[PDB]
């Protein structure tokens, strides 16, 4: 390798890398050249020769990385070099590739053909490793411009899908796709069809994950309110079993197939979380010693057990008095209108604690 | 005389020497001022004689050090020394060369008890007098040891085990501190940790330098679990309290927690009239019962209000409410943002001034105020040879 | 004017300067009081302003001896050669329990009064003091 | 995955930077200096840093390294955590000039950190682009500058960025540091009164046509860990607690006059 600072003559220099190359590349860099000071001919010439077997040829890659994209076409030939990376399967030096190039620096990103393909590329290319960095910037860049163009979305979508796919981390799969659920039903396969089949493997995730807690997340937001559940889907199954407290519910609703694999454990998992949540927070804050035991119909100090289980999610917590007061405040279980009008309460309560007491502070100070 | 420079000879003999008998020495006829001086001369000689790489011999007498030392000190220090000679048998192993899976087994085994033993220690005489004459001295023991400052806690067993340390580790102990440090939860812990203890406490293959820092270590454990259950609750009946904790007697541990609560680790009323224990929501909040400079467990605290704690949330809680959604919000800063473009635009109009006027600062200020503070300094000969020629 | 007594204006700590106290914040010279660093300004419109300072460390292992002047001179030609001169007009120690004007700290002032009396002595005093009132602690003698 | 990829600069490098320029350093457009600090394998942790004399002429760029070995060795005793890195300057991207004190920078021999402080009006130009060159190869002419993406953040210290917070509301407006204090506390109020313009806005959306998902069980999450938080829980033993509490504190702040009360009384008789 010579450096890129070494005169050009981009097609030139770009081909004097190849020189020191294969054969193969060298006699098309040759040929490449006399025939003319050229476009595609020479452009697709390191990006489908072998770049033999050992990839320190990243430099003369990123040479070509920066020359490719001006004199011809950024979108084909971006997608070009990108098929070698995969090929090979050794990541670490083509994620350098993948680096040089990521987006907003080089020329112009595009809008999407760039960071497809270079996003594309990484999840496969690398193993999780390069995969998490670009997971932020891409998601800021969606934000940031979302693909008018829908099958762009559809690819982002896919890539979405990889990502959990690749991911085997259960909670970044749940986060992966509940983003892609979350992107699918608010823009682009909706296109109701493209959805219908995503709704059964969101019920997969939702159930076989109880720290998708219930329903909790589905009735904040869109998912519920597209993805019907008195479909043959069966979503809002999930939000009969949520407040009616029993094995029994699941069990009697089944499909065969979730009662198997699946399911089975978590339904006890239900009746606790729903029955110690619409005890303690419907009171509203103090249910008895005996309340809770026969609501949950167990024991005595399994139930302090289980109000550790339930300290350890989060969902109720603070210092528990023994025989009294078994779970108090902080709240977490769904509770729809119930939170909803204790919000619209929320202004008129907050009404004096900001002027009145203000009226007192700023007064004083 | 001896012609010293290079002659590490004669050098580390005599100094070997000295070590295994001064150690031994004092470590036998019940002294110890013999060996503190001895530890002394050591440390004097590594200073007069730091001036060669190292030879062997070093391991030897810091393990011998580290095990003289475990008791009469705390094992904290001692934990550090013990850690210190696992370090010694790294660099020794690449160039000692040690191909035995016990010895690794031991070492890991002796770092932990060192480590688990005491998280808080009290100083009486310190709490009563004003107060050392104290403190500097326990910096010349982590001197020698060849620390700068105090060893910490579990805290160093992080540190020794930030090391491929949760493998080597042999499995009879592997899975007892996966329940002391790593494993929930409070109402299981002294049931869960009651087999790798007996496991342990048979001694004789596994250093029975191990079981006398075992029982303080259990303690420990049972100190940890005090701490917690402050916060998971808030009264607790006597009677449901004891079947809890897996333990020896009741009227043994109770004492234990009355000290533990005497020397203000934990705030409690299980000497009361029913012989009932309340932990208490606030009642007054004070950090006797946070345990006031040192936590020795997981940090699960309830919510508890001391001063500027409603004042502060209030300002920043619910400013973040307005941060994290809003609509109201961003047009605002996306208009502030226009009166910071216009500030640096009426700025760099300026700047183009103040390359100008500041440059002619710059330069003139490196001559007139050096000027003005030589005829303040000047001022001071002007001082004396005028009131000379008065007289 | 709100200008000082008969040879100094008052005081203007630019921004960026309180920026460098507080990268040596409140560390090397804890327990000790160590002088972090010479206030370094100019005469400005009815004040100082100190435009820069360059920290003076010294030996803080446990306790604070003073070294050679190697430092503060060659650093005193550091800033000189890019930006202006050696223009000490004060100095601030930080530096252990809000706000206190000890013995030692109005010697070390009296000779440095009397030698340049364009000085304030800065005494910075962040969350220590529960931050909480007078952060900027200036005083001239 | 390889090396360098982000930065985490701090508004003391920003400051040592905006020193340097408006001093003057004869920073007509361009003054450029050695940034120090130190790495962390994919990060760099730029702590602070300080000019070198320098002149860049268009084709003729003075690097004394020898200074930035004055400076390091200055520095080294002023703080132990810094290390040579790299080389800061002003905008404008890329130029032969990145060529050049390339080369003055590889006699020091690591990884190059430049960066880049455009200092336009607009706020379509990042304020800092932080650059690295990847190949680099070096056996060719002097240097190959293709330079890799990263971006800047801040990070070194929690109380010194309370100290940029401080002066980013005197670039506000002084925010003198008399009443810090009672300008958290009047400020505080503000943010319920804001939050009050807010939760109006989220329950008015819904009582127009339909809205407030928004604050269905967002901000109604959001809300009940707030009430849970401040203030706590609402019987009448919290009311007298609280109460008995501003009465132990109020008699301990009483007691702090009745001290001062006491340092004046002996402080006269002395003087009398």
């Amino acid at each position: 390798f010579i450096d890129i600072s070494e005169e050009d003559q981009a097609a030139e220099l770009r081909a004097y890398l190849k020189s020191k190359g294969a054969e193969i590349s060298e006699e098309n860099s040759e040929g490449g050249l006399h025939v003319d000071l050229a476009q595609i001919i020479e452009a697709c010439d390191v990006c489908l020769k072998e770049d033999d077997k050992d990839v320190e040829s990243v430099m003369n890659s990123v040479v070509s990385l920066l020359l490719i994209l001006e004199p011809d076409k950024q979108e084909a030939l971006i997608e070009s070099l990108c098929e070698k990376l995969v090929k090979f399967r050794e990541g670490e030096r083509p994620s350098l590739r993948l680096q040089l190039l990521s987006n907003l620096f080089h020329g112009m990103d595009k809008n999407t053909p760039v960071r497809y393909t270079v996003y594309c590329s990484l999840i496969k290319v690398a193993a999780s490793c390069g995969a998490i960095q670009y997971i932020p910037t891409e998601l800021d860049q969606v934000r940031k411009w979302i693909s008018d163009w829908n099958l762009t979305t559809e690819k982002k979508h896919t890539l979405l899908r990889l990502l959990y796919e690749a991911l085997v981390d259960c909670k970044k799969s749940d986060a992966a796709s509940k983003v892609m659920v979350e992107l699918l039903g608010s823009y682009t396969e909706d296109n109701a069809s493209q959805a219908r089949v995503d709704a059964h493997r969101c019920i997969v995730r939702a159930l076989k994950d109880p720290n998708a807690f219930l329903f909790d997340h589905l009735l904040t937001l869109k998912p519920v309110k597209f993805l019907e559940g008195e479909l043959i889907h069966d979503l809002l199954t999930i939000f009969v079993s949520a407040k009616l407290a029993s094995y029994v519910k699941f069990y009697q609703n089944n499909k065969d197939f979730i009662d198997s694999l699946g399911l089975l454990h978590e339904q006890n998992m239900a009746k606790m979380r729903l029955l110690t949540f619409m005890g303690m927070a419907v009171e509203n804050k103090e249910i008895s010693f005996d309340t809770m035991q026969q609501e949950l119909q167990i024991g005595a100090d399994d139930v302090e057990a289980f109000v550790i289980d339930a300290v350890r999610t989060k969902m109720v917590y603070c210092k528990i008095d023994q025989t009294q007061r078994k779970v108090v405040v902080s709240h977490s279980t769904h509770r729809t209108f119930g939170k909803q009008q204790w919000q619209q309460l929320y202004d008129t309560l907050n009404a004096w604690k900001q002027n009145l007491n203000k009226v007192k502070n700023s007064l004083l100070s | 005389s001896t012609a010293i420079n290079l002659n590490n000879p004669e050098s580390q003999s005599m100094h070997l020497e000295t070590r295994l008998v001064q150690l031994d020495s004092a470590i036998s006829m019940e002294l110890w001022q013999e060996a503190f001086k001895a530890v002394e001369d050591i440390h004097g000689l590594f200073s007069l004689s730091k001036k060669p790489p190292k030879p062997q011999l070093m391991a030897n007498y810091y393990n011998k050090v580290s095990t003289v030392f475990w008791k009469s000190g705390n094992a904290l220090f001692h934990a550090s020394t013990l850690h210190r000679l696992y370090h010694l048998s790294r660099e020794m192993r690449k160039n000692l060369t040690q191909d035995e899976m016990q010895r690794m087994s031991t070492r890991v085994l002796l770092a932990t008890l060192s480590i688990p033993i005491t998280p808080e220690r009290t100083d009486i005489a310190r709490l009563l007098d004003m107060d050392g004459i104290i403190v500097e001295k326990q910096r010349r023991l982590a001197t020698l040891l060849g620390l700068q400052a105090p060893p910490t806690r579990i805290g160093l067993i992080n540190d020794m085990v930030r090391f491929n340390v949760l493998q080597y580790v042999v499995p009879e102990v592997k899975d007892l501190y996966n329940w002391l440090e790593v494993e929930f939860n409070p109402l299981k812990l002294c049931e869960r940790v009651t087999k790798v203890l007996n496991w342990v406490r048979e001694q004789p293959e596994k250093e029975p330098e191990l079981q006398q820092y075992v029982p303080q270590l259990q303690s420990n454990t049972i100190l940890r679990l005090l701490q917690q259950v402050a916060q998971i609750y808030q009264s607790i009946e006597f009677s449901r309290l004891t079947s809890l904790v897996p333990f020896v007697d009741a009227f043994q541990l109770e004492r234990a927690i009355v000290d533990a609560a005497r020397h203000c680790d934990l705030q409690v009323r299980i000497d009361h009239t029913s012989r009932t224990l309340s932990f208490g929501s606030d009642l007054n909040y004070a950090t006797r019962e946070d345990a006031p400079i040192g936590p020795h467990l997981q940090s699960m605290p309830s919510e508890q209000i001391r001063n500027q704690l409603t004042a502060m949330s209030s300002v920043l809680a619910k400013a973040l409410e307005v941060i994290k959604p809003a609509h109201i919000l961003q047009e605002k800063e996306e208009q502030h943002q226009l009166a910071v473009t216009a500030y640096l635009k009426n700025s760099r109009k300026e700047h183009q001034r103040i390359l100008a006027r500041r440059q002619t600062i710059e330069e003139r200020k490196e001559r007139l105020e050096s000027l003005n503070i030589q005829r303040e300094k000047e001022e001071l000969e002007q001082r004396e040879a005028e009131l000379q020629k008065v007289r | 004017g709100g200008s000082g007594d008969s040879a100094v204006k008052q005081v203007q700590i630019d921004g960026l300067v309180v920026l460098k106290i507080i990268k040596h914040y409140q560390e090397e010279g804890q327990g000790t009081e160590v002088v972090q660093g010479v206030l370094l300004g100019l005469v400005v419109e009815d004040r100082l302003e100190i435009t820069n300072c360059f920290p003076f460390p010294q030996h803080t292992e446990d306790d604070a001896d003073f070294d050679e002047v190697q430092y503060q001179m060659e650093m005193m030609r550091s800033l000189r050669h890019v930006n202006i001169d050696h223009l000490h007009v004060g100095w601030y120690q930080s530096t252990y329990y809000g706000s206190f004007v000890t013995r030692a700290l109005l010697d070390s002032q009296f000779s440095y009064q009397h030698a340049i009396e364009e000085s304030v002595v800065l005494i910075y005093d962040p969350i220590k003091t529960a931050q909480g009132s007078l952060s900027l602690k200036a005083y001239r003698l | 995955f390889p090396g360098g990829r982000v930065v985490r600069l701090h508004p003391v490098i920003l400051a040592s930077i905006v020193d340097s320029y408006e001093r003057r350093n004869e920073g007509a457009a361009r003054v450029i200096g050695t940034l120090l600090g130190t790495v962390d394998k994919h990060s760099v942790e730029v702590t602070n840093c300080f000019s070198v004399p320098h002149n860049e002429s268009e084709d003729e760029v003075a690097v004394d390294m020898e200074f930035a070995k004055n400076m390091y060795e200055l520095h080294k005793k002023v703080s132990p955590n810094e290390l040579i890195l790299g080389w800061y300057a002003t905008g404008h991207d890329i130029t032969e000039h990145s060529v050049l004190i390339h080369e003055y920078y590889s006699r020091e021999a690591p990884n190059p950190i430049h960066l880049t402080v455009d200092t336009s009006l607009q706020n379509g130009r990042m304020s800092i682009k932080a650059y690295v060159s990847t190949s680099m190869g070096v056996p060719g002419r002097t240097m190959g500058v293709m330079f890799t993406p990263l971006t800047v953040k801040y990070a070194y210290y929690d109380t010194e960025r309370i100290g940029v917070d401080l002066i980013m509301k005197t670039c506000f407006s002084p925010n003198r540091v008399i009443g810090l204090s009672s300008d958290l506390q009047q400020v505080g109020g503000a943010s319920a009164r804001i939050q009050d313009a807010l939760s109006t806005v989220l329950q008015y959306a819904e009582d127009v046509l339909s809205g407030k998902v928004s604050a269905d069980n967002t901000v109604g999450r959001f809300l009940m860990s707030l009430v849970n938080q401040v203030p706590k829980i609402v019987p009448d033993d919290f009311e007298t607690m609280l109460n008995s509490n501003i009465n132990d504190l109020l008699m301990v702040t009483y007691l702090a006059n009745l001290t001062q009360s006491q340092i004046a009384l002996n402080e006269k008789l002395v003087n009398l």
